[PDB]
């Protein structure tokens, strides 16, 4: 019988790029740089 | 962080589950080891009986542990936020006009109003 | 006025739940729409601070004002901000920066930045919601790009297909010298932090 | 699958658990009262699925509890001050008094 998802770990990478994206947008509000 | 909280909580849940199931199956599995009769000394048989009963009680207990988990999960599914404020009796939507005529009349009670004019 | 900012990324994938949550545990929502403008100093040699925050930021509520109008650029209410840098090596506890809410009222509005010699620089539209909590307040960000320069006609341009909602807790200390008021403020924000940490991950960020 | 529905799904899981007792006691009974190894092979073959399906069902429902991303801690309610239905309700009574 069967007995006991990395994608959920990858969700953290999603949060990571979301965070860098936050750094990007704050840099934008600071400067308008894209 | 928000994530690791639910994650570790899930780890706790899975832990309790696997521990309970493994407990039941282990206690039952060892009864067969206890099941042997012939060739044993008369004294040696005696503890084994109590061992049987204790394994059984351990099984039923882990069964209780399972429901104990189930109540937790049920509680988690009712701790979530409502999608919306609930509907009620919006029926018979109140008039504005009568309220005005009543307030204005009572405020003007025994009073000789003489129009407005600019 | 020493503002006590906080920041919190919200993925758009889960954004609505945050709204339904905050509405059931905070004052408001009050609707938020606004049109930032930056007018750039241009002088040489140093010492010009010429800092990225040193660039001035005029502000203007635009939501109540109708979209169709084009003369809103001066007729609309206006204000002016500085927002200095946050104090160095400020972690755990919220970062803190000076802020000055100037206001003005005349038919001559934008022109004055040129009167200071300042000229047009980067600009962006904010949209979201604010939530009261006695003194403290939390506003959520969306930095939409205007469809045209100084235009108020939707659609406005997202920075990306999946723009994060930029949550921003803050409060406004009347003056830095009062460590008492600082205590009451840090306390209030602490309570807010506890209040909404359950479904979000706020953190101090340098500025 | 939404909100209460998963709970109802849990209700489906609820019936299975107690029986796991007697079934085990059935299995032993095959070597006991029935004195038959084969029937024991049968009911022991049946018995384990009650364990596996429920265990996996729990792990998966809990996984759903994580996918739903319901927060680990119950939120402290604000002192809600004026939901609309309360308002037009009180207004309804106001007209009712008028």
């Amino acid at each position: 019988y069967s007995w006991f998802r990395q994608l959920e770990i990858d969700r953290a990478t999603e949060e990571q790029n979301a965070n860098q994206m936050l750094t990007d947008i704050l840099s934008f509000m600071k400067s308008g740089k894209r | 962080s928000f994530q690791r909280q639910l994650v570790q909580r899930t780890n706790t849940l899975n832990s309790s589950i696997d521990n309970a199931t493994l407990t039941i199956l282990s206690r039952f599995q060892d009864i067969l080891d206890i099941a042997i009769n012939e060739g044993k000394d008369k004294y040696t048989v005696a503890p084994e009986v109590y061992q049987i009963e204790c394994h059984t009680v351990s099984m039923v207990r882990a069964v209780e542990q399972l429901l104990d988990v189930s109540r937790q999960i049920k509680s988690y599914w009712l701790t979530n936020s409502l999608s919306t404020s609930f509907p009620t009796v919006d029926y018979s939507e109140p008039d504005l006009e009568k309220v005005k005529r009543t307030l204005t009349k009572l405020q003007n009670h025994l009073l000789e109003v003489s129009l407005i004019e600019p | 006025m020493q503002e006590l900012y906080l920041l919190g990324v919200v993925p758009s994938r889960r954004f609505e739940a945050v709204v339904n949550s905050l509405s059931k545990t905070l004052d408001g929502p009050k609707t938020i729409l606004e049109f930032w403008v930056v007018y750039r100093p241009k002088d040489v040699p140093p010492n010009l601070p010429r800092q990225p925050d040193s660039w001035l930021r005029l502000c203007s509520n635009i939501e109540s004002h109708d979209e169709t109008d084009t003369e809103w650029s001066k007729n609309t209410q206006w204000s002016m901000y500085l927002e200095g840098n946050s104090e160095p090596k400020r972690e755990d506890k919220c970062g803190i920066r000076p802020v000055n809410r100037a206001k003005l009222t005349n038919g001559s509005v934008t022109e004055f930045v040129e009167k200071m010699g300042y000229e047009f620089s980067h600009e962006y539209i904010i949209q979201g919601l604010e939530y009261f909590f006695f003194d403290t307040t939390v506003r959520i960000y969306q930095t939409l790009i205007p469809s045209q320069q100084r235009s108020i006609k939707p659609p406005f341009h997202p920075m990306n297909e999946e723009q994060p909602w930029i949550l921003h807790v803050y409060t406004h200390v009347a003056d830095a010298s009062n460590q008492v008021a600082m205590a009451k403020a840090e306390a209030n924000l602490t309570k807010v932090k506890t209040l909404l940490s359950a479904f979000c991950d706020l953190k101090n960020v340098r500025l | 699958s939404s909100d209460t529905q998963q709970v109802q799904n849990i209700l489906e899981l609820e019936a299975k658990i107690p029986d796991i007792l007697s079934s085990a006691g059935k299995c032993i009974e095959a070597i006991q009262l029935n004195n038959s190894l084969e029937d024991f092979r049968k009911y022991s073959k049946e018995f384990l699925e009650t364990v596996e399906f429920i265990s996996t069902g729990l792990r998966r429902q809990a996984l759903e509890l994580e996918k739903a991303e319901v927060p680990v801690v119950s939120l402290q309610p604000k002192k809600r001050y004026a939901s609309t239905p309360l308002s037009n309700l009180i207004f309804d009574q106001s007209s009712k008094l008028i």
